[PDB]
């Protein structure tokens, strides 16, 4: 047996595009994968409970191409949150004009199309050989969480829970934060600690976690 | 000096060292391995076994690793197991009759000299699957862990080559010589000399017994890009009708090689040798999960009895722990401590966890004279918000249950659930494969995302939820079989983020009857408020605070082992027959709850009789009905709407 696109991946990465265009079957499988790293099959010879250990990254568009600012993301978007609860992260990347930002946008686009070389910043982004090198070395640790950060995390969880529930049942409101939200905050804080390469967690990280989380949907309000 | 060619193995020194280790082993491994009353660990086996007339014995590796004079024996039974065991089968009879010398006995000595002996090294050094066996280490004692797919029939093999001369009223005889026969062409020259006149008959000859088994490999580690393999092997006589489909197994054997023919036509062979495994011992049970129904398998038990092979079928007990159990059951915080102990890594989910444990008791297994059977299994459903431990619970139960398979989503079909038919890659013949439904026959059948499943796959479970019997009618196959597994699975809501003010018997995207016939359901709505959330927060964080949650053992939690063994003795030795008081509280409960069908009656009784099994009653009682109907209405949350 050789497997599909996913099973060639394990302890690695995938990528998907136009998720909304896929079948209900792919949804049935990935609804398993994102939470549990197995796959179950009962078709023929293959009766496995096979190991995936993979990391999903999809993409799609809404129903109308451009956003419906007078509808919610929970109506404008096509996918159900019965699945999307598993989606620890979610950005909403839409576009509205501005006289000034698109000027230097075109500057960027035009310089890259002029010669492939990116903008001549005083900066050198670096080969992926070295990048996978650093990723692999940071994959070696397994840091720790103190209580000094645990308590603050607990309070922020309760804050967001009650806030999003009682307040955000409305126009720009997506669902409700979850335990999975908290688990993801935890995982990502761990990863921050892994990147600083200390075996413990600082309070200076959870701030970036929740910052980035509520930052993901800032452009929903403009 | 005495020695074997290409070998560093002495016969008589091995015998002496064997005997001295044997006369000297007294829980040494408790001492030298670790910190952990008794005396002469091994010798009791060899004192007891004599009057019962058995030519077998089991054996560890560690007790050699523990005793002084056995450290070199370890690497030598390892490398030359069939040779070291051709020794030890003799050293064992030697030690036998060197130990009988201190005894006067009734004349049992007509047998032991005629007897044989054999050994079974089982708990041995670990091996990493199949990939490890590059050809450096072929033909060596080995261990493995996995489950079963397919069983073959019996291979016989010539074991006494009978031979009929054509004349002179004479037979002839000759035996196998490293696995061949060299027919004597001659005619016993003295009486008659016809240098190629002789015949062959099968009905005379002696046959061996051999069987082959397809197995699925289930490691603890795999590399980057791995996937299942399916291996064949060979068992031989006196082990037959032991290992079959529906069993996880820890095992041992010897890895080996062999070539095959190019045809049925001539002796031209392959550069590459097909691999295989010859068998040394099998482990059918373990500690981290309970065992088969003792009623289910009676015929197999009495068969093994009649066959005088007694490799295990059921784990065995101690009386001091029986007393321990009658002690632990005297207290009254059973009904919650079981719950707290099922899942220490998780928040309360009380009734949920209690129902899991009550299904793990199962219930009642009665039959009628010819026309009835009523089985201990109650089909279970879950429903509610995502972002909880539903899936985690289910993985946990699928692990801890011995005989069960996991299904997901719409990637399944009636064909891959009931019987399907296929072809072997070696024999190229029409051989079958059992279905994932019937594999769990007794135990767990786990599913996730019940809603999106095909209506073709969802059509079959009409009958399995009633009779534990699938039927087939397809190519060359007509037989209605048995699938006593239980059902336990999740559902997902209609739409997303729920609809609090609606009939939830309509709010699922699932019709009534399929849902009503579930013996019970559980509900996972959110009800966001502190005093249930912050506590859970620390409850799940302090797990991460440690490298692994041992300090979760606080707040009164049991270990897995006393638990599981209590469960097994419970499951295997009590039969609560229904009582009279419970009638009048069960009937009114059902009727008043009807204000949605007659199956929740069967649910209440099959679960209250399990409540009776719990506490170790040999009787049901009125009170079990109380918590039954109580927790039922708590399950679907009667109070809100
Ligand atoms: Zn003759």
């Amino acid at each position: 047996l050789e497997g599909g696109a996913l099973v060639l991946a394990d302890n690695g990465i995938c990528c998907i595009d136009e998720f909304d265009k896929m079948d209900e079957s792919d949804r049935t499988a990935i609804h398993e994968v994102m939470e549990q790293q197995t796959i179950s099959i009962s078709k023929a010879g293959i009766n496995t409970t096979l190991n995936a250990r993979t990391s999903i990254l999809a993409a799609a568009n809404p129903l109308y191409g451009r956003y419906n600012p007078r509808l919610s993301p929970l109506d404008n978007i096509n996918l159900p949150a019965a699945l999307l609860s598993r989606f620890d992260i979610l950005f909403l990347m839409l576009d509205i004009p501005s006289r000034d930002d698109d000027e230097k946008l075109a500057e960027h686009v035009t310089y890259v199309h002029m010669h492939n070389k990116q903008p001549d910043l005083d900066f050198t982004p670096v080969e992926p050989s070295k990048m996978r090198e650093y990723i692999a070395y940071a994959k070696t640790k397994r840091p720790v969480m103190s209580e000094a950060v645990n308590d603050y995390v607990v309070q922020a969880y309760i804050r967001l829970r009650q806030d999003s529930k009682r307040e955000m049942d409305s126009k720009f409101s997506f669902g409700q934060a979850t335990p999975r939200t908290l688990l993801g905050i935890i995982r990502l804080s761990q990863a921050l600690a892994k990147l600083r390469l200390a075996d413990m967690v600082d309070i200076d990280d959870v701030e970036e976690a929740l910052r980035l989380v509520r930052v993901s949907k800032e452009s929903l309000y403009q | 000096l005495r020695i074997i060619w290409g070998t560093n193995v002495s016969i008589q020194e091995c015998t002496t060292n064997f005997r001295n280790f044997l006369m000297s082993f007294k829980y040494k491994f408790r001492k030298i391995l670790d910190e952990r009353d008794e005396e002469l660990y091994y010798i009791k086996q060899l004192n007891e076994m004599r009057e019962l007339g058995t030519s077998n014995l089991n054996l560890d590796a560690r007790n050699l690793l523990a005793y002084k004079q056995t450290e070199d024996l370890y690497h030598q039974l390892l490398n030359y197991p069939q040779e070291v065991i051709s020794i030890m089968d003799q050293t064992i009879k030697d030690c036998m009759v060197s130990l009988i010398v201190d005894n006067n006995l009734d004349y049992d000595l007509d047998e032991i000299e005629t007897k044989f002996y054999k050994v079974r090294p089982y708990n041995v050094g670990s091996c990493k699957g199949m990939r490890e066996l590059n050809p450096n280490d072929i033909d060596k004692l080995i261990n493995l862990k996995g489950l079963v797919l397919r069983s073959t029939p019996v291979i016989p093999d010539m074991k006494v080559a009978f031979f009929k001369c054509n004349v002179c009223d004479h037979t002839m005889a000759v035996e196998i010589d490293r696995g061949v026969i060299q027919e004597p062409a001659r005619c016993e020259r003295i009486d008659c000399n016809e240098p190629n006149s002789m015949s062959l008959i099968h009905n005379r000859c002696s046959f061996a017994d051999k069987q082959v088994i397809k197995l699925q490999e289930t490691p603890d580690f795999v590399p980057d890009g791995q996937t299942p393999h399916s291996i064949s092997l060979c068992v031989y006589d006196e082990l037959v009708d032991s290992c079959r489909a529906g069993d996880r197994i820890e095992v041992t054997g010897t890895f080996r090689s062999i070539p095959i023919r190019a045809n049925s036509r001539q002796r031209v062979l392959k550069s590459l040798y097909k691999t295989y495994v010859d068998v040394v011992h099998v482990k059918k049970v373990s500690d981290k999960r309970l065992d088969v129904d003792t009623s289910t398998i009676e015929q197999e038990l009495m068969q093994n009895k009649v066959d005088h092979n007694e490799v295990e079928e059921v784990r065995q007990i101690t009386d001091q722990d029986l007393a321990k159990i009658r002690e632990v059951a005297a207290r009254e915080d059973l009904y919650s401590l079981l719950a707290r102990s099922i899942a220490p890594s998780i928040y309360e989910l009380e009734d949920v966890k209690k129902g899991i444990l009550l299904q793990l008791f199962g219930g009642t297994n009665k039959t009628f004279t010819k026309g009835g059977r009523y089985r201990g299994d109650i089909n279970i459903l879950l429903c509610g918000d995502p972002s909880t431990s539903k899936s985690q619970i289910l993985q946990y139960v699928h692990k801890i249950t011995p005989r069960g398979v996991y299904t997901s989503g719409k990637g399944s079909s009636a064909v891959g659930l009931t019987a399907y038919i296929t072809r072997d890659v070696d024999t190229k013949q029409l051989v079958l494969e059992s279905g994932a439904l019937v594999l769990s026959d007794g135990g767990v059948c786990c599913i996730d995302e019940f809603d999106k499943m095909s209506d073709s796959t969802r059509s079959v479970l009409h009958e399995v939820m009633e009779q534990q019997t699938i039927s087939i009618a397809k190519a060359g196959i007509i037989t209605t079989l048995n699938a006593r597994s239980s059902i336990l699975a999740s559902a997902n809501p209609i739409g997303s983020r729920y609809n609090p003010n609606l009939p939830v018997t309509e709010n699922i995207d699932l019709p009534p009857p399929l849902l009503s016939r579930f013996d019970l359901v559980y509900l996972v709505l959110d009800k966001v408020d502190e005093k249930n959330d912050r506590e859970l927060a620390k409850h799940l964080t302090n797990l991460y605070l440690e490298d692994k949650p041992e300090h979760i053992s606080q707040d009164d939690v049991l270990p897995v082992e006393f638990l599981t063994m209590y469960i097994s003795y419970a499951k295997e030795h009590i039969h609560p027959i229904i009582t009279e008081a419970a009638k009048t509280e069960l009937v009114r409960a059902y009727v008043g709850m009807r204000k949605a069908t007659t199956r929740q009656l069967e649910s209440m009784i099959r679960l209250a009789e399990a409540h009776a099994k719990m506490k170790l009653k040999n009787v049901v009682e009125l009170e079990d009905v109380q918590e039954a109907v109580r927790l039922i209405r708590s399950a679907i949350k009667d109070y809100a709407t």
